[PDB]
């Protein structure tokens, strides 16, 4: 099913290597920075790298626009006496001092402009006493929360304190996932938009099921979720602004279906079954309920209108049937072109220099 | 027959109202020409200098430079020593004056700026100017005046020093409060001669009455492999040992009289010094005597460090003393010609390639003053490399890193420096750790290989990356800094793929010998020297000022260097 | 389990048309992967290789990088060793294969440089590279093409080398026709070894059978002054002792065999050789073999040199020969990797100022080519001086020049130079009829009183006089040349005052020293390196076209130099 | 007489160093190139300086203009058989060796561009054979002939083989000038303008009467004589363009009279002899003859016209009348303003850069 032309085309809009050496080496920097400073030296308790980048389901700004890479800093603070703004407050010094000029505070996180890339992070606190805050940090404090490397990277990764990188001299024990008794029933606290109050996050969880669904899948969700955020980069004039992010992530995630062969099935599945289950809700004039990977009583599609999920439901259709034309066709060209009308001109068609010292 | 230009000297001399003349010119068996003549003072006159003092004005040539110089008189001049002058002893020759000629050149502080002026050219007017600073030289010395607030302390001159034997030591500010409470206190002092040079000594350890250490000078490795002998007594004394207005003790009884000013007794030591050597068998007989004393770098100013003055070791005696000149090799006394800033000369620096730059460079830091280097290297040295490399052909046959940190190591005093002998990275996990303990790490390999194992290696914290690579025909070079916990390494190859580099063309690549198969890069000494200096300039800036930076250098037929830098 | 990268490698194997492959992958206990295939021909078979040729793949890994070699089969596999190959030797060991790995990164001319192109990343792709550049090899030994016309002559690989031990010998073009008549002679020689070097030798003096000098080897002074010791046979032959193809002897029988091929006997030079020792009483016994022999540099060339080839000296036995390496260290062999023009490496060149630039000057002239220099200063080196300076702390107390010319003559095996310790101008008219033996006049003092001593100097003949000098905290340099029989004085004066230079400030210049007066002219290590370079190339670039220049350079805080010219 | 007034004008009107050091550096080193030269080894014999810089008769050009330097090479050729055009073209080629570029010929002379100079070369024979031409090549390599020291400077030079310099460490015997019957009748040959024939010269003679007419003046007739060109200068608008060089040296020597005390005294009694003598010839409209003091059959003053020496004589009547007022009177500054008069602004009213290495 023109399966090498589909993986060019994934090669092409793939974030590019310098940008990852670029965020990877920052990530590093600020961890190695954030535990040698005194003043929060016992505040902090942990800082991970989360959101598209961790998950693999990000895609090449078009330009010279800087990626946006998700961390998170886990402190020890009591979220019951102090407000969202003093625990923000606290870290202007660190900024101030180890990047100057370069740190901007926006809404709930702060953003950091490096070379090639833009850090944006978020402090966090754990809302548990006792035994439980120790085992939460202990995981917390585990290699498989401290990872840089994306899920493409890490196959055999699993949310477990006991597991290592696995590393071959060519190509041991495969360790399985902790118990949901450990971590499943216990969130962090985040500050909100204004600033006025806490509410729940629980990232690991979203990663954990992220990568339960793509080893199902034979990992080709991560790449169907890049390839449908990729044709609403194209189509965006006849698309409407939302949804975007992890709301389609979320869309394409319940819509898939466990065991996916190649990836045009994929897509012709996907956007089938996206039609058939959301047809009684667009001649309603309404837009689903789907509940969070981590809290349970949060919806995604919480801040989406109406008529945007009917605007994307319009283009979900009319994309629907150019796939299921472009799947039927034999000739390899014509299907080639058939593709390419809908994901653009980077679906394909069927130097070192000399130093001395 | 006298000449024009004494006459009119002569008339210049008697025109002055504050000189008198009566004398005519005298030329000597060696061709020098001397006139006799008084000066006067319009200050009070002090014990130390009449006021009608005569001196000798005295013309002569060497080779193709006059010296005018006046010199006071045998029987009724001068006959203490001042400050900015020689030591006045008169001597059984047919010499008519003495040699303490005073130091008009020096200007001191009473010496007005305006006064001062320039020395002219014609003989005549310079002996204008040598008589106008004679009279304000000799009114300040009437005064007590020639040393003043502000001035530097200059050591009184020593009579009949030698001007080969050097004695070296090492005191520092923190060391004053050990010996303020030993004054008046002797011992013993051992001693090292310095390898491969000609008459020069420097002191290693310091005893007491009964042979026991009570400090040790740290020096360079070089120097610490020595033999130490006992062979030198110390003394400390409460001020400078120096007789009225400055004249430096000549005979025993002066320095005795001394001693007995500050409130001491020289026999009663040398009775105890020969006391104690017959108690001790293994002393045979100390041969110097030091005499240690706090000491200001200005007048006005409150001592800080101490100094010590050497003598070859009879208090009651008239026989001259034997004084040997002393210097203080201590690391801030080492560089006072010019010297890196203490942001960089705090720093451990690591190397890796002993090669052609890499040699350069480390010698260059090792020079400015980063001593705390090491060096990276597997290869043996050849007779070929010497083309454009920092060693010589005593280096055959050893490996770089061994050669070229026994290089560093013998060039001051203050240097520290280790050698690794294996290949980056290393196997052994002691090794790795001994690795992660430095702050810099240069990279002057131009190897690719050398650039993925550097971002392969766990640091475990930040560090500053700085690489430095040359171009074919050495007409270029890259100069690429970062500062974090791991190596970029795509950046760097991206920057040094997009600057504009000459291609390499095979016709200019000469083979290295005859029977041989690979060909060699062309690059001679004075381009690799430009850039190891250019490449130096760029760590000191990227020290003061860290983060992503690079920059690409060319050098053009004309003489001149070009740079391009990159925005980020 | 097989990874699935050796199963690709596996299905490309036998994919190929020209490969074939049964047996698998398998693991060694060094951690190394190997597979056994055979290759076939395109081209008519010879003797000394056959058309299925059976060889094993081995990859291995040791610190990070991952090493893909082919290795002939003990068994099945080639035995002769080609060009571009290491030596074919089958050791009794668990190893299936040989040491002879063709050496496939080298291009020779019957490899298109199309088919040639470049090494892939890749595993994968770097095997399949490896492969094809194989096949091509292989090929290329079945024709006995692997060494055309315009190739250099590469030396056959010695088995079992010392890598520590060389020895050094001087052969010129001019020295062929006086060996060409003695093909068939043996005679004795002697060696020296070199002081402070690791494992290194070199050739003095040749005799004849009755002991006899007949050639005698010039060197450096340094050099010069050893112990020569007669231990050493040299015989000439008519051509290089190599087995077909490329095979060097490794037994005396082999080389035996190859001097019955040339013509001679090494049973009866044996004998001859003891016999001649029985004779003479003062010889006790030779230990080194020396075969000389006429070599060319390109194939198709014809021969201009003699090359010596050593081994630790039985021509019946099987016992394997000890070989020693041997380089030719001739002026125009030691700086192949970069020189200065003939125009000034003909030119006796004279320098006045052993200070900081001066050494820089003449260590970096030195080393680019320039053999004969002469030396004028007459003081002493001490331990400041070191912050800016081309000497260590082994020459403290020496005169400069005298320091500067031994560390000069320890530099290459072809220095020449001389050391005055007088000041200008000398004294003797023996001095100055010396110092008028000189070409080019380099003065690096910065004194007036040496400028006007030179136009006050009567060179009797046309010279080049350069000046160089720096300027207040080293922002600059002036440069001054001329081509007369005087110096002009005025016109380079006027060019000095005429530049915009710093002026100088008494607030930076700091005093040299604790307990002293004067103070000392700021200058880092790095600005006065920088300066010595640009000035040895103003230097070289005068010489080529004289006449009345002069240039000032001004260095900028961003690392670049810029030129003002002047006008004549 | 307002003495170091005049002294003041003297030292302004002098050629400068650079220029001196520059003549004599280029004279020495010319010297020494000829005589290296293989194709005319045999046929140079000597190389001297002569004209109004070895005189000491010279004056400072106005502007960067270039002063002109006299040379003349003495050769052994043989004037009767060889056209002057022939010896001449004989020494293109050194020329085009050691000066390309640099080198013109014009009307009987070359000339050569230096960095502040221009030299002057002329090619001249000997005419005399035999002994009479060993003894005259004697006289042309010894010291006298071959210095390059002005005047000035050599107050005890003589026309002699056996002279020496005297140089004394702060200031012996002096030998006196040789017999005329050794040099006198012994003239040179160079060529003419238009080099078709050979004429006579003889500038030894003129040197040695310049020196014995200065020691008898008491080192007044050389700065006179700069002070009449100078003034020359000064007033060219209502002076001819001739007499100019010699000539006009010749008429101020012939002018004044032995036992010069002062400047101002000298240069009335020079104007006012210079009136009373050529009277007669300046009423009948005429030119007068003067012999030179090499060659007595040649005329000084042959290419003069009588209307140049009409202006001439009217130009120093004025100027013979303002030096007389200018003497006599007593008042400094008005005397001084007097000389201003007609000398110019330059007659008066009563750093070393820091090198290391
Ligand atoms: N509406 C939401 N519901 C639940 N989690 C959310 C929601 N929006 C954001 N998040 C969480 O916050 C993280 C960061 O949000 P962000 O908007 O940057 O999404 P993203 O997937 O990283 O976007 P992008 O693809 O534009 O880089 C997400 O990875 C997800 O874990
Ligand atoms: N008319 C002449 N009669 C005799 N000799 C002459 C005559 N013109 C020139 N000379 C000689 O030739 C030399 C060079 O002549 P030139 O015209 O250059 O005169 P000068 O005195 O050097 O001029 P200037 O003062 O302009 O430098 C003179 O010094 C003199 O010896
Ligand atoms: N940068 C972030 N890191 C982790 N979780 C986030 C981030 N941004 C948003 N979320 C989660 O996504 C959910 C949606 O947030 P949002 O739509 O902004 O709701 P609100 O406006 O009420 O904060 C929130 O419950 C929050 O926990
Ligand atoms: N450059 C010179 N060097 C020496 N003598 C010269 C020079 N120029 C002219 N003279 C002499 O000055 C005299 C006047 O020359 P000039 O007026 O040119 O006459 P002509 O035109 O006939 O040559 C000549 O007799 C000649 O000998
Ligand atoms: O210009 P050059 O070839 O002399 O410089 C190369 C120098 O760098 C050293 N080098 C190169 N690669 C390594 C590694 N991997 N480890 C240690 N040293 C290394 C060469 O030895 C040479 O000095
Ligand atoms: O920069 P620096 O002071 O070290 O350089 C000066 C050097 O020049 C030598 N020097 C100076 N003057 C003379 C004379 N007249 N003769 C010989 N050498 C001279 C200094 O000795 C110093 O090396
Ligand atoms: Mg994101
Ligand atoms: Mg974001
Ligand atoms: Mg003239
Ligand atoms: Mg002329």
């Amino acid at each position: 099913e023109l399966q090498p032309q589909f993986n060019e085309f994934l090669a092409n809009i793939r974030p590019t290597d310098t940008q990852k050496e670029d965020w990877k080496s920052g990530a590093r920097t600020l961890r190695e920075r954030l535990k040698n400073f005194e003043p929060l030296k016992e505040i902090v308790v942990s800082t991970f790298l989360q959101g598209s980048i961790r998950r693999s389901t990000a895609i090449r700004p078009l330009g010279d626009k800087r990626p946006d890479v998700d961390i998170v800093v886990v402190t020890n603070l009591d979220h019951t006496r102090m407000s969202p703004t003093d625990a923000m407050d606290l870290f202007i010094p660190f900024l101030e001092k180890y990047y100057p000029g370069k740190w901007e505070t926006q809404g709930r996180s702060f953003g950091i402009t490096l070379s090639y890339v833009e850090l944006d992070l978020v402090i966090t606190a754990i809302p548990e006493s006792g035994a439980e805050k120790s085992h939460l940090e202990q995981l917390y404090k585990s290699e498989s929360v401290l990872t840089v490397n994306s899920l493409e990277e890490q196959t055999d990764w699993r949310l477990n304190k006991s597991w290592t990188p696995n590393t071959g001299w060519l190509s041991s024990a495969q360790v399985e996932d902790a118990p949901a008794s450990e971590w499943k029933a216990h969130p962090l606290v985040l500050p909100d938009r204004e600033k006025n109050e806490w509410g729940r996050t629980h990232p690991l969880a979203q990663i954990r099921w992220t990568a339960e669904k793509n080893r199902l899948c034979n990992g080709h969700y991560i790449n169907l979720v890049r390839a449908v955020k990729w044709w609403r980069q194209q189509n965006s004039e006849d698309l409407p602004k939302y949804p975007k992010g992890y709301p389609l992530e979320h869309l394409i995630g319940n819509a898939l279906d466990n065991g996916t062969t190649s990836m045009a099935q994929g897509l012709v599945q996907l956007m089938d079954t996206f039609l058939s289950r959301w047809a009684a809700i667009y001649n309603q004039k309404s837009k689903p309920w789907l509940s969070d990977h981590g809290v349970a009583e949060h919806d995604v599609m919480a801040r989406l209108t109406a008529e945007d999920f009917c605007s994307f439901y319009e283009g979900i259709a009319s994309a629907a049937e150019i796939a299921r034309n472009a799947l039927a066709s034999e000739e390899p060209q014509e299907s080639a072109q058939l593709w390419r009308q809908l994901f653009g001109s980077k679906f394909p068609l069927p130097q070192k220099t000399g130093r001395f010292a | 027959q006298v000449p024009a230009e004494l006459q009119a000297a002569l008339t210049l001399i008697n025109n002055d109202p504050r000189m008198r003349t009566n004398n005519a010119w005298a030329l000597s068996a060696d061709k020098r020409w001397s006139l006799k003549f008084t000066a006067e003072l319009s200050v009070p006159c002090s014990s130390f200098m009449p006021d009608n003092s005569v001196w000798h004005l005295v013309l002569w040539q060497e080779e193709t430079l006059i010296r005018i110089e006046v010199y006071p008189d045998k029987s009724e001049g001068i006959s203490a020593t001042f400050q900015h002058q020689n030591y006045n002893f008169s001597d059984a020759s047919t010499r008519e004056w003495t040699s303490g000629n005073p130091a008009l050149e020096n200007t001191p502080t009473v010496f007005g700026r305006n006064l001062w002026g320039l020395e002219p050219e014609a003989l005549l007017d310079r002996i204008s100017w040598r008589l106008s600073r004679l009279l304000l030289w000799i009114d300040a010395a009437a005064q007590e005046k020639l040393a003043t607030t502000g001035d530097a302390v200059e050591l009184p001159a020593f009579p009949d020093q030698s001007p080969f034997t050097v004695i070296g030591f090492s005191e520092q500010i923190d060391d004053l409060p050990f010996w303020a409470s030993k004054t008046g206190e002797w011992g013993f002092a051992s001693s090292t001669g310095l390898p491969g040079a000609h008459g020069t000594l420097f002191l290693r350890e310091f005893l007491d009455n009964k042979g026991k250490l009570i400090r040790t000078t740290k020096w360079s490795p070089f120097m610490r492999k020595g033999a130490r002998t006992t062979n030198a007594v110390w003394s400390v004394l409460p001020t400078l040992p120096v007789l009225a207005p400055w004249q430096a003790p000549r005979t025993w009884q002066e320095l005795s009289h001394c001693f007995a000013q500050c409130g001491l007794s020289l026999p009663d030591l040398f009775s105890d010094i020969g006391r104690s050597v017959r108690a001790l068998r293994k002393q045979r007989a100390p041969g110097l005597l030091l005499l240690g004393f706090p000491l200001e770098n200005k007048i006005g100013d409150e001592p800080a460090r101490i100094h010590w003055l050497a003598l070859r070791l009879q208090p009651l005696s008239q026989e001259p003393i034997r004084w040997v000149r002393t210097q203080n090799w201590a690391a801030d006394q080492l560089r006072t010609r010019g010297e890196a800033a203490n942001d960089i000369r705090s720093k451990k620096v690591l190397i890796i390639g002993a090669g052609s730059l890499g040699s350069m460079i480390a010698e260059n830091l090792m020079r400015i003053g980063v001593v705390s280097q090491g060096i990276l290297d597997a290869d043996l040295l050849q007779t070929g490399n010497l083309s454009r490399h920092a060693l010589t052909m005593t280096s055959v046959g050893h490996n770089k890193a061994a050669a070229l940190v026994e290089h560093l190591n013998r060039i001051l005093p203050d240097a520290s420096a280790r050698s690794f002998s294996c290949a980056f990275p290393p196997e052994s996990e002691v090794a790795k750790n001994s690795l992660r303990q430095y702050d810099v790490i240069i990279d002057c390999t131009g190897d690719d290989g050398v650039l993925k194992s550097l971002a392969a290696f766990d640091w475990k914290s930040e560090k500053i990356f700085i690489s430095l690579a040359m171009t074919w025909r050495a007409e270029g070079l890259f100069a690429f800094a970062a500062s974090e916990t791991s190596f970029p390494v795509t950046d760097a190859s991206s920057r040094f793929n997009a600057s504009a580099s000459p291609e390499i063309d095979m016709d200019e690549a000469r083979i290295e010998g005859i029977g041989a198969w690979h060909p060699v890069f062309p690059a001679r000494a004075d381009d690799v020297q430009l850039w190891a200096a250019v490449g130096t300039k760029f760590i000191c800036r990227v020290v003061s000022a860290p983060g992503r930076i690079y920059e690409y250098f060319k050098q053009m037929p004309d003489g001149t260097v070009e740079k391009e830098p990159h925005e980020y």
